[PDB]
RNA sequence: CGGUCCGGCCGGGAACUCAAAGGAGACUGCCAGUGAUAAACUGGAGGAAGGUGGGGAUGACGUCAAGUCAUCAUGGCCCUUACGACCAGGGCUACACACGUGCUACAAUGGCGCAUACAAAGAGAAGCGACCUCGCGAGAGCAAGCGGACCUCAUAAAGUGCGUCGUAGUCCGGAUUGGAGUCUGCAACUCGACUCCAUGAAGUCGGAAUCGCUAGUAAUCGUGGAUCAGAAUGCCACGGUG
């Protein structure tokens, strides 16, 4: 009876995990939806372009952090139990909950 | 920067999970709120906070490869003076050159 | 400042309670205490307290109640 | 530089049809505040109103029909000397000087509202009436009067 | 008629010629108004002998000027007879505002032509 | 357009917005003119847009062999019973005086009190905190919603409008000085913030002389975050008026 969520900053790497995770709630479960999204979400930061003084010099940097809901279809017992095992590589962040 | 700093945070932050950040939220156990000016908890809340170093306060996190406290920027995992080196490298996931 | 009634001693006075009136026939107290406060009654004991090098003789009146013991032991010296 | 204005367009006043009532409010207000100075156009035009003999509609053109010149005298380097000569007053600013001008003596006036303020100078800005004050337009007739060396 | 005020300017609302000088404050010193009958907001006449009746019932209740100034003074000169910080600093021309005198002391030091 | 947790909630749609991707379209293409008649320019039509369409990313050779062994290493030197580091107390915000820059005002194209119209971008469960109560008040004490896209942080403020006021160092301001407290914390005395009854000064262009850019630019007002046990006006960002 659970729902799902996948996290990550990478743009490929984050519909390369939910075809994973759909994957892997399909082979337990026969009807199908696909996946679905949100929250997105972005973040910029500012550094010193060298290690002592010379502040006035200055690099830009930035992060996109991308988040999907997905959705099971069948959340059932057989299908969690696939998902206590998950793996799916690191670079990502995955929840269970009810 | 001297090699004294790199563990000086080590029961600091072990403290600051146990007790400094939870024991004002449940302090009803060394309190009363019935008898009218009178005392019977502040020598043994004042023995609680005799021990020093590890405090509420203090706590810092350093750079822990160098010991400057100094251009920490949480946002970015390291403090600045080895930021482009590191950075360059392709050491920090995910950091890289892109600009504006 | 802030508290009402003015704020309970610490710790290491609390132990000193017998020399709090009185400090004998001996030398002047020498006192690094400078954060923690007087006695509410402390007159006739005699105390010497630190400035940063030295320890120098303070005077306090029986009408001084709460006070921390820097606020009344002087550090500069003009020119 | 060369390729640059010329004259940026401005939309005309909403309520009278005019694009000298919409310059006049950009030259008028201050720090952006334009909002305040839709209050003190025709506002400070309550004392001119029966006074216009143009009637209301030019009682605030009649002030800038006072003075339309066609030189004004500069003083410019032409190497280790500094001369004055004349310089065009094109039909862009023929209409437009005067109406810095009041501004400038209002905003440099201090007894009153802003829109009794702007009301003192628009009294007398067609009739010149007032002591030293026609020393304001002797950068145009030491213009139509200028001899320099041809 | 005027109650505390002593400034010359005539006719103006009971509020700035009422409180906030020399030791009558601002926080029951107009509530005595509405029982003289008079207003506060916009200027007014209406203080004269007999509404002033109901303002010079108010005694013992206050201090103002030269015995206001000696409540402090006093609680000031009893610090300045001994070692104390503020002691030394109130018995001579000293800051007490946390100063840096090496960029303000303004106030405390003066001119500056 | 039916049904109705009265709700885009279910049926209906995949389009607009909002957030995302990939293309196509602008090529001197087109006309006449100019150009050692050539490169390419000068106007007009047509177009959302015209001439690298517009805007960004990018530092050739050379510049003082720059600043720094105070982030680092790393060759050498000096100290090593210490110039090393562990506590504790004073200091790095001494001052009869100089330099270096901002912000808020000196006001009425302005303030104040009471209404009134409209946000962008961020923060948050040992949390963001809606309320009510005690009280003079900070706040304490309990606590709704919410797991952070149908909640909280949050009446955006300036602006608009009404009431009110002057050339008075002011209705104002409340900078300063004690006394009370409120918070966080061995600890705020000294160097912290918030509050209240009281008191109370400065500012009405401002030295010789000089500073800076071409439009959403200058000018100007609010909102958010970082640091953080506990404070910014500085640091990084957001939108309104223009």
């Amino acid at each position: 009876r659970i729902r799902i969520r996948l996290k990550a900053f990478d743009h490929r790497l984050i519909d390369q995990a939910t075809a994973e995770i759909v994957e892997t709630a399909k082979r337990t479960g026969a009807q199908v939806r696909g996946p679905i999204p949100l929250p997105t979400r972005k973040e910029r930061f500012t550094v010193l372009i060298s290690p002592h003084v010379n502040k006035d010099a200055r690099d830009q940097y930035e992060i996109r952090t991308h988040l999907r809901l997905v959705d099971i279809v069948e959340p059932t017992e057989k299908t969690v139990d696939a998902l206590m095992r998950l793996d799916l590589a690191a670079g990502v962040d995955v929840q269970i909950s009810l | 920067a001297k090699q004294s700093m790199k563990a000086r945070e080590v029961k600091r932050v072990a403290l600051a999970d146990k007790y400094f950040a939870k024991r004002a939220e449940l302090k009803a156990i060394i309190s009363d709120v019935n008898a009218s000016d009178e005392d019977r908890w502040n020598a043994v809340l004042k023995l609680q906070t005799l021990p020093r170093d590890s405090s509420p306060s203090r706590q810092r996190n350093r750079c822990r490869q160098t010991g400057r406290p100094h251009g920490f920027l949480r946002k970015f995992g390291l403090s600045r003076i080895k930021v482009r080196e590191a950075a360059m490298r392709g050491e920090i996931p995910g950091l890289k050159k892109a600009s504006w | 400042r802030s508290l009402k009634k003015g704020p309970f001693i610490d710790l290491h006075l609390l132990k000193k309670v017998e020399k709090a009136v009185e400090s004998g026939d001996k030398k002047p107290l020498r006192t690094w205490s400078r954060r923690s406060t007087i006695f509410p009654n402390m007159i006739g004991l005699t105390i010497a307290v630190h400035n940063g090098r030295q320890h120098v003789p303070v005077f306090v009146t029986d009408e001084m109640v709460g006070h921390k013991l820097g606020e009344f032991a002087p550090t500069r010296t003009y020119r | 530089r060369r390729r640059v204005i010329g004259q940026r367009k401005i939309l005309p006043d909403p309520k009278f049809g005019s694009e000298l009532l919409a310059k006049f409010v950009n030259i008028l207000m201050v720090d952006g505040k334009k909002s305040t100075a839709e209050s003190i156009v025709y506002s400070a035009l309550e004392t001119l109103a029966q006074r216009s003999g143009k009637s209301e509609l030019e009682a605030f053109e009649v002030a800038l029909e006072n003075v339309r010149p066609t030189v004004e005298v500069k003083s410019r380097r032409v190497g280790g000397s500094t001369y004055q000569v004349p310089v065009e007053v094109r039909p862009v600013r023929r209409n437009a000087l005067a109406m810095r001008w009041i501004v400038e003596a209002a905003r440099k006036r201090g007894d009153k509202s802003m829109a009794l303020r702007l009301a003192n100078e628009l009294s007398d800005a067609a009739e010149n009436k007032g002591t030293a004050v026609k020393k304001r337009e002797d950068v145009h007739r030491m213009a139509e009067a200028n001899k320099a060396f041809a | 008629a005027r109650i505390a005020g002593i400034n010359i300017p005539d006719h103006k609302h009971a509020v700035i010629a009422l409180t906030s000088i020399y030791g009558v404050g601002k926080t029951r010193s107009k509530a005595i108004l509405a029982a003289a009958g008079i207003a506060e907001d916009v200027k007014i006449s209406e203080l004269s002998e007999g509404q002033i009746d109901t303002l010079r019932d108010e005694v013992a209740k206050f201090v103002v000027e030269g015995d206001l100034r000696r409540e402090i003074s006093m609680s000031i000169k009893r610090l300045m007879d001994l070692g104390c910080y503020r002691g030394l600093r109130h018995r001579r021309g000293l800051p007490v505002r946390g100063q840096r005198t090496k960029t303000n002391a303004r106030t405390r030091k003066g001119p500056r032509k």
